[PDB]
């Protein structure tokens, strides 16, 4: 995967020249938003399993989905939706701490919306999961990390769509 | 990046990053204004050194420019200059990221089999990296060419 | 360890062959079926405790004794919970096996110099025929300190 | 009614 | 079994091996579905982009009978 | 009954939000004594102490105006952050 | 299905089904009326039962209900009963298969996962269905009593 | 896989509904059956090699496919051709005992028919060996049970097809 | 014994027997009254049987003794007719037992490699224990007569 | 391993001889015992995690044991402990249900006591484990079927001792 | 602790701990002193923090203490108060090393297993731990709140 | 793999015919040709490193694709050019030696294509390189077996394309 430093690094490196001004402007922004989203970071870390859980409740319990004959039907299915919003959830706090959505295309987006058009999982009703899961995050950490975890997450909805 | 190992590493464990972990890249993302200034000495720099470098190395290993060297000629000697140069910029990189990986992607995995296959002296090579090395330390102050020193040594062992 | 003639009514693994031949599973996989099978559970995992399936199992896969005790918890935690058969699909699937052995190799006997005393284990392990003896090479590694 | 304490 | 064919295209990032390697390097193979999960995972950590994945065998959604 | 319960949240629902407001109050008034005790910790309030503390932070006519605009159901963010958790937050 | 259980376990050994296999099948297959009618006096006597049972629970583990825990609300009992009938319909569904596939893989595998993001106590939901296994009894008959009850036993270990 | 007993525990799960009078009756003629089922399983496990080898020489034998070009010549390849008749005969007897085809298409269609066009199989040929199989085992075992165990042969040589 | 099958089978999954593993304990642990009577009307008839099965299958594959045969001499015979004795008394443990797991123990497992090293046909022991089966339900009564000829079955599938 | 059926099953092999009158006597012996067994076997399952549950809260829980000092302490060495008491307990129900002690000495004792002293384990406090066990699953299965089950237990001990 | 961590990782690496752990610990030994300071406040504290860390927990949760909750009676409310002072400990222990190594190791590993054989609600633990949390920041120094905070968040996420 | 001799078998054996004057005629030229192959695949072995140094120097080398931004930038992907190029070197130099150009077919160009397409690497330049090593290779070990090299090489690039 890649950062917000190794993504600058690459961004020279394929013309071959040093870091110039502009990079090292995107460096110190980076430098700079590190303690915010270190302490996001640990906000989640924190509060993991609640987010899922209130993310879920909000956006399927209750629903179609969750009833027999739904995707989330049955104690198998739901396990696997609850460890898919997990993974989801640990992956954009990933991507939060290293700044660059990299991480999440080479490891949570390539052969994850085939595999769900191959299960007939609801790519609509994951959309608005990860959504749930975005206001939960964004509830605890508050609206400056929030905002780019919500673009991750986006980002992350964006790919499965 | 750090950044990356760490991610890397607790994604391995399949886990999120402990306090310690996220402690360590609170000390990164607050060093990495020196990094920066390091990074910025290197690259105003980097002519000089590269200049004042190889002629140390020319002056060393007189065969590698001597006629049936592998950097005989004017044209050899600029391509190997553009060599010292690719490498400082892998080496600055380094600096600016805290750690090799992007020196080790770039410009490390299969050097001996490249510098084989063109007919490269890698221990000349590795003598270049080496002059480069002491030609940044003395045009850098001493805790930044400290900081320079592992990713310089760091090239220079692994192409050695 | 051995040729499975006089083990077998006949080969039961000859849909594994099939599909290995037509390419459409890798030696890998082929590994994993053979690791979940009713031979290998006759011979190597029925006979022998967990410690000693353990200890099979790795010198049969990975082909080095176990790591380490936190291996060994590990791996009883895998065959307490789901088997034989989880068992065998995390040390095929772990990365250790992929580094090694990758999707193409069958896995062959290592001569590991790290972590320490995993190459006399090792030597131990296969420097006896099968089914030489019953005892335990590796039971566990007595930590140096206890915590608590 | 009770829970065995 | 619910099982899944996958093509993936495995590159070499830190060795050049010197013998053949399509065979692992661009691959299609059947995978178990309680294996599935573990086997991207892999994949994607080792660098691997996954071309394509299918379950061939097995029918979505079977609320029973599944093995 | 058994339609006690919808019976009585159609009657809390034509009420409006002055009288919701004054009636949710008075049954915390009520409350442990003659309704149903509290029992907080069910609830993940670890996702509402901000806008709690948010809440204390502001003064007190803003905090009745920030209350009053929750009780109507006004298009302000801490309403949005509430109507965003879970009835057990809220 | 026992059937199916049969079949998997052939195909594995990749063999034709042994004479075990074969009795099995065809205990199951000369026991699939008194099965039958085990599974329409579950479905007849289903509310009753589940309501009985869950009521026992409640006076087993009053805190279920009480302010502040997960079936707290009359919503949250209603839930309660709603999972009650699942888990009775599912026996049901086991008892009708001779087998425990089904029950296994729509109630209990991820059972324990879904039961830790809801918060519910996987405990007092084996005594709600051991209260289940004790009211079905004294609503069936004796003889079919200890066939009802290997299934509740099984659901009840493999649940606890 | 499912047999049709679980067939219909799924029917009836996907409306997460107790089993109606629908699948009483299915129940009860699945269980009826069973006696038959149970005796026909027996007597092709008893002849299993038996049946194959009176097809195979009934059907390809000493002819064009079996002669040097045809695609059974060689005696690798003749063996292959062997072990996929044992295989459709062993997987029919399981359709047979299970009363479902859940199996055989989960187990013996898995890209057969693909398999078989790129190796160039001959697929008629294919279908007469099948063929020759299902009377000799509708011979063997009678009417009824043979009725069974042609349907789902003809299963197979529809996927074949 | 299908005691033991099952325990291997549950405990390769690391769990307790299953309803449908303990519903067929229940059933051979009843029927074993007669299933210990069919032993003692098989073992009765051993000279009988025997010699019946054998001398059927001279007259069904006379190659057997004929010149430059496997059995052409008088020994070999004997021998045969031994190897009919053993594989008789395999199938009354099993069906006492009520499992296969005796007859795989004992007599079959490398069974091939045996008769390809004594170069003994495959086919032609198969159709021996074939005509024991005939000769077996023809002297033993009819539900007896199933359940030796299940394992008969199973022996000769397997063999052959 | 081997239970009471296949020990007269070998027992006669070995000398090559059918079943004689002793076997018989036996067999039927153990099938007497048979439904008793079956019976235990299914409660055990029933509350399988009941008997360790009281087993530790009888003997092990609440002393020095579970204390600092005492090898329980930690929830890491109480998981390990609650594993060891459900491989013996899932050990003593297939013994029991099988009638013979062979399948725990060929996977108990084998190298079982070296192991436990390697991680200097109190042989002592195992033992008293499994006398809790022995009481907890006699108060749920009964006099005799409580009986075996104990001897079984006491096996184990003997062995583990 | 965290030299223990960074010498795990360097051998896990098979190298030399790099410049940015030696810095690392180098700052942590130079610091240590603020972190004995507050392990020798929470020690000092131990009492009220868990007195009052207990009562807001059964106020916000009171079915775990009420009928038919785990620590019904004040035996084991006393039994869960001595839970409570064990994880304070392991707390303690966290600061003092630097490095969640500990607290993994006494209390963190199986703690599943331990909560699920022992019937209590791991969610209810959790709470405890989070009132615990904001009972010692509330009389604790605000950034040396944070300090023990990193910590007992660590161990709030693992019991969730 | 096939060979002219395995080519000629196998024709044979297709009609199930003993070898006959065609046969021999072709067996007898390949054994002429033999000398010819050997001669250019032991001098192939002996300098083979050193052609693929001439063919990436004047094909590749110092331009776009060895600059920054091409597919032969970095060490890596410059070793694995090298790599590449010897393997296309040594499979040329089997083929030649075998007289038939399959292994090519089931050794390189099994899904070489698409590796390449999926990895980003340029198939115009490898086919350049192609091309420079059959010069090199010609004018190292003459004109006939230059020949016979380069037939191998541009069915390699032709597959390539
Ligand atoms: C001079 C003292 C040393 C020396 C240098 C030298 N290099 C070349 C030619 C090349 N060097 C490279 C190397 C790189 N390209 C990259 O992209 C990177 C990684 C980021 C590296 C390290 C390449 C690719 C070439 C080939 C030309 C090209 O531009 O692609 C030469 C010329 C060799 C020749 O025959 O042309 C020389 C002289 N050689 C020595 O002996 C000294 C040790
Ligand atoms: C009642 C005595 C216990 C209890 C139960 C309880 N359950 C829920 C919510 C759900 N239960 C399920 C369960 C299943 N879904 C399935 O598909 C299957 C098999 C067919 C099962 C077993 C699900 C999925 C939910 C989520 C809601 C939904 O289905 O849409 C609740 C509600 C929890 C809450 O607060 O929301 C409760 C109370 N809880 C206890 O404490 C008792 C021990
Ligand atoms: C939950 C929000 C939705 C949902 C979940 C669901 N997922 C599966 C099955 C799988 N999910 C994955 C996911 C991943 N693999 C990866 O590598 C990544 C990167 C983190 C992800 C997210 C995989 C591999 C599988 C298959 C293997 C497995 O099941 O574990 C299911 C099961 C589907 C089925 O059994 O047919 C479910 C239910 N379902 C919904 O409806 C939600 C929208
Ligand atoms: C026989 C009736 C016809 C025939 C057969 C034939 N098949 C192959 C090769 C393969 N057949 C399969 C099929 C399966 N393998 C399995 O494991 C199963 C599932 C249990 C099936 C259905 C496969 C995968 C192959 C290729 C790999 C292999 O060897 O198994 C051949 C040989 C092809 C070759 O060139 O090697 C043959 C001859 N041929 C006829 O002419 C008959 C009509
Ligand atoms: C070089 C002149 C051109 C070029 C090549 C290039 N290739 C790769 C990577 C791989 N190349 C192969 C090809 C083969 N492997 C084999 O075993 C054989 C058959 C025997 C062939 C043809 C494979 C499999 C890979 C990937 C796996 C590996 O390298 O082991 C790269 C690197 C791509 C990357 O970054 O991963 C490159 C650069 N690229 C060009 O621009 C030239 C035109
Ligand atoms: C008779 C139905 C068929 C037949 C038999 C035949 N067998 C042999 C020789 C041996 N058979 C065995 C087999 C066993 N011995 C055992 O103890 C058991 C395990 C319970 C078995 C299965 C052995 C070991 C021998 C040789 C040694 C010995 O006899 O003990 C022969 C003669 C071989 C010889 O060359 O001497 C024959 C003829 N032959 C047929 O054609 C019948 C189909
Ligand atoms: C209190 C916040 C919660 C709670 C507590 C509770 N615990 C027990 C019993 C035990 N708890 C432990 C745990 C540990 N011992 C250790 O050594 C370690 C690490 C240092 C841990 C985590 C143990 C071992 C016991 C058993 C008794 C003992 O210690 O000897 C109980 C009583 C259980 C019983 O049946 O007696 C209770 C109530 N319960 C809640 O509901 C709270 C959320
Ligand atoms: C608990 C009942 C008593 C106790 C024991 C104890 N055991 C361990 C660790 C292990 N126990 C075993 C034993 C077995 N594993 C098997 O598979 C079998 C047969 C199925 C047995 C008997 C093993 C192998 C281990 C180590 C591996 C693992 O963790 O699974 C511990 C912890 C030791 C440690 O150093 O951490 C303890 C404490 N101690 C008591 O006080 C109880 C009476
Ligand atoms: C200014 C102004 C006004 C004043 C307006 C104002 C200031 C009005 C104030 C309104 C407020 C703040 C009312 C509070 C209501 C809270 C209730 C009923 C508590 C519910 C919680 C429960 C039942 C707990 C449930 C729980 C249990 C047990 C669980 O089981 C799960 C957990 C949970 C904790 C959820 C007027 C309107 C009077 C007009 C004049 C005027 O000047």
């Amino acid at each position: 995967m890649q950062d917000a430093i190794t993504a600058v690094i690459n961004s020279a490196d394929v013309q071959g020249k040093y870091l110039d001004g502009a990079a090292m402007d995107k460096l110190k922004s980076y430098f700079a938003s590190g303690e915010l989203r270190v302490r996001a970071a640990s906000v989640i870390s924190a509060n993991a399993a609640t987010i899922v859980k209130e993310a879920v409740a909000k956006s399927l319990l209750y629903s179609d989905v969750t009833r027999p004959g739904g995707n989330m039907y049955t104690t198998r299915r739901y396990a696997a939706c609850i460890r898919d919003l997990d993974y989801y959830l640990r992956y954009a706090t990933y991507a939060m701490l290293a700044g660059d959505a990299s991480i999440l295309d080479e490891r949570v987006l390539n052969g994850l919306k085939e595999t769900y058009n191959s299960l007939g999982v609801p790519i609509s009703s994951t959309v608005q999961a990860i959504q749930a899961i975005k206001e939960v995050t964004a509830s605890l950490v508050g609206a400056d990390a929030g905002k780019e975890m919500g673009v991750y997450l986006d980002y992350i909805c964006s790919g499965l769509s | 990046s750090i950044v990356t190992k760490s991610i890397v590493n607790a994604d391995a464990e399949a886990r999120y990053l402990s306090p310690g972990e996220l402690d360590r890249i609170k000390a990164f993302v607050t060093g990495g204004a020196a990094r920066l200034r390091i990074a910025e000495t290197l690259t105003g720099s980097r002519e000089t050194i590269v200049k004042q470098a190889g002629d140390r190395l020319f002056q060393k290993r007189p065969d590698i420019v001597s006629p049936g060297g592998n950097a005989y000629g004017e044209e050899m000697t600029a391509t190997c200059l553009r060599d010292m140069d690719y490498y400082l910029r892998l080496v600055t990189y380094g600096v600016v990221s805290g750690d090799v990986t992007p020196i080790e992607e770039i410009g490390l995995v299969g050097v001996r089999e490249m510098y084989r296959s063109l007919g490269t002296p890698i221990e000349a090579v590795a003598q270049s990296v080496r002059e480069m090395k002491e030609v940044a330390s003395g045009l850098m102050s001493s805790d930044d060419a400290a900081e320079a020193s592992a990713y310089f040594d760091f090239v220079i062992g692994k192409m050695s | 360890e051995r040729d499975l003639e006089p083990y077998i009514i006949n080969s039961e693994f000859t849909a594994l062959e099939s599909k290995l031949s037509n390419n459409e599973i890798n030696v890998k996989e082929f590994i994993e079926g053979l690791g979940t099978s009713e031979l290998y559970m006759k011979e190597f995992y029925a006979p022998y405790p967990n410690t000693k399936v353990i200890e099979m199992g790795t010198k049969h896969f990975l082909g080095r004794a176990p790591l380490n005790q936190k291996e060994i918890q590990q791996y009883n935690q895998i065959l307490a919970s789901q088997g034989l058969k989880a068992f065998i699909g995390a040390m095929v699937n772990g990365m250790e096996y992929l580094q090694t052995f990758g999707e193409d190799t069958v896995p062959y006997r290592r001569f590991p110099t790290l972590p320490a005393a995993n190459f006399p284990n090792t030597e131990r392990l296969y420097n006896k025929l099968t089914k030489q003896d019953k005892e335990l090479v590796v039971p566990s590694f007595t930590p140096v300190v206890k915590v608590g | 009614w009770q829970n065995e304490v | 079994m619910r099982m899944f064919r996958i093509t993936a295209c495995v590159p070499s990032q830190t060795r050049i091996r010197t013998q053949r390697e399509l065979q692992n390097t661009y691959f299609t193979k059947l995978v178990p579905y309680d294996n599935w999960f573990r086997e991207q995972q892999r994949i994607m950590k080792m660098g691997g982009k996954i071309v394509k994945v299918e379950l061939a065998t097995g029918r979505p959604g079977t609320n029973a009978g599944l093995a | 009954a058994a339609d006690v319960v919808p019976a009585t949240i159609a009657r809390f629902s034509q009420l409006n939000a002055e009288d919701q407001l004054a009636l949710i109050w008075f049954a915390y008034l009520e409350m442990g004594k003659t309704l149903t005790i509290a029992a907080p910790g069910a609830a993940s309030m670890q996702l509402a102490e901000n806008a709690l503390k948010e809440i204390q932070a502001m003064g007190p006519l803003q905090q009745t105006q920030a209350m009053c605009d929750l009780a109507n159901r006004a298009d302000t963010p801490l309403c949005r952050t509430y109507a965003s958790w879970s009835p057990n937050i809220k």
